[PDB]
Protein backbone atom coordinates (compact mmCIF):
# COMPACT_ATOMS: atom_id res chain seq x y z
CA UNK A 1 0.00 0.00 0.00
CA UNK A 2 2.92 2.57 0.79
CA UNK A 3 4.45 1.38 -2.14
CA UNK A 4 1.29 2.22 -4.06
CA UNK A 5 0.90 5.52 -2.67
CA UNK A 6 4.57 6.50 -3.23
CA UNK A 7 4.36 5.40 -6.77
CA UNK A 8 1.10 7.87 -7.09
CA UNK A 9 3.42 10.51 -5.50
CA UNK A 10 5.89 10.29 -8.22
CA UNK A 11 3.40 10.17 -11.26
CA UNK A 12 1.74 12.98 -9.35
CA UNK A 13 5.15 15.06 -9.51
CA UNK A 14 5.71 13.87 -13.22
CA UNK A 15 1.96 15.24 -14.54
CA UNK A 16 3.64 18.26 -12.57
CA UNK A 17 6.41 18.31 -14.94
CA UNK A 18 4.50 18.23 -17.79
CA UNK A 19 1.95 21.08 -16.82
CA UNK A 20 5.69 23.22 -15.77
CA UNK A 21 6.88 22.25 -19.13
CA UNK A 22 3.87 23.67 -20.79
CA UNK A 23 3.97 26.52 -19.08
CA UNK A 24 7.76 27.17 -19.22
CA UNK A 25 6.64 26.46 -22.86
CA UNK A 26 4.17 28.99 -23.31
CA UNK A 27 5.86 31.58 -21.64
CA UNK A 28 8.57 32.70 -24.14
CA UNK A 29 5.66 33.05 -26.34
CA UNK A 30 3.79 35.29 -23.70
CA UNK A 31 1.66 36.49 -26.70
CA UNK A 32 4.65 37.81 -28.41
CA UNK A 33 4.47 40.66 -31.17
CA UNK A 34 5.52 38.60 -33.69
CA UNK A 35 2.56 35.85 -32.84
CA UNK A 36 4.46 32.95 -34.80
CA UNK A 37 5.65 29.54 -34.05
CA UNK A 38 5.53 27.66 -37.74
CA UNK A 39 8.44 25.15 -36.34
CA UNK A 40 7.26 25.10 -32.57
CA UNK A 41 3.80 24.36 -31.84
CA UNK A 42 2.82 23.29 -35.42
CA UNK A 43 5.03 20.54 -34.55
CA UNK A 44 6.22 20.34 -30.56
CA UNK A 45 2.52 20.53 -29.52
CA UNK A 46 3.57 21.58 -26.33
CA UNK A 47 0.19 23.73 -25.60
CA UNK A 48 -3.13 24.71 -27.41
CA UNK A 49 -1.94 23.19 -30.44
CA UNK A 50 -5.02 24.65 -31.79
CA UNK A 51 -3.73 28.06 -32.66
CA UNK A 52 -0.75 27.64 -34.50
CA UNK B 1 -14.32 -44.82 -29.23
CA UNK B 2 -14.35 -41.66 -27.56
CA UNK B 3 -11.24 -40.74 -26.86
CA UNK B 4 -10.20 -38.72 -30.01
CA UNK B 5 -12.33 -35.94 -29.74
CA UNK B 6 -11.23 -32.45 -31.76
CA UNK B 7 -12.87 -29.43 -30.98
CA UNK B 8 -13.38 -26.52 -33.61
CA UNK B 9 -9.90 -25.55 -33.03
CA UNK B 10 -7.22 -27.53 -35.55
CA UNK B 11 -4.44 -28.04 -37.18
CA UNK B 12 -4.48 -26.56 -40.41
CA UNK B 13 -0.80 -28.13 -40.64
CA UNK B 14 1.29 -27.02 -43.49
CA UNK B 15 -2.11 -24.59 -44.91
CA UNK B 16 -2.00 -22.78 -41.52
CA UNK B 17 1.35 -21.12 -42.83
CA UNK B 18 -1.02 -20.53 -45.92
CA UNK B 19 -3.65 -18.78 -44.09
CA UNK B 20 -0.71 -17.34 -42.23
CA UNK B 21 0.12 -16.00 -45.64
CA UNK B 22 -3.86 -15.15 -45.95
CA UNK B 23 -3.76 -12.94 -42.98
CA UNK B 24 -1.70 -10.63 -44.31
CA UNK B 25 -3.21 -7.41 -46.02
CA UNK B 26 -2.76 -4.24 -46.40
CA UNK B 27 -4.54 -2.23 -43.45
CA UNK B 28 -1.21 -1.07 -42.98
CA UNK B 29 -0.16 0.90 -46.02
CA UNK B 30 -3.91 2.46 -45.96
CA UNK B 31 -3.70 4.05 -42.24
CA UNK B 32 0.43 5.21 -43.53
CA UNK B 33 -1.62 6.93 -46.21
CA UNK B 34 -4.49 8.08 -44.13
CA UNK B 35 -1.59 9.61 -41.67
CA UNK B 36 0.13 11.23 -44.84
CA UNK B 37 -2.54 13.21 -46.25
CA UNK B 38 -4.18 14.24 -42.57
CA UNK B 39 -0.51 15.68 -41.54
CA UNK B 40 0.08 17.91 -45.09
CA UNK B 41 -3.00 18.83 -44.57
CA UNK B 42 -2.89 19.09 -40.72
CA UNK B 43 -0.74 22.67 -42.00
CA UNK B 44 -4.21 23.93 -42.62
CA UNK B 45 -5.76 21.37 -39.82
CA UNK B 46 -5.18 22.54 -36.01
CA UNK B 47 -7.50 20.34 -34.02
CA UNK B 48 -10.73 19.58 -35.63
Amino acid sequence: SVASFVLLSMVGTAVGMCVCARRRCITPYELTPGATVPFLLSLLCCVRTTKA
Amino acid sequence: ASHTTLGVQDISTTAMSWVQKITGGVGLIVAVAALILIVVLCVSFSRH
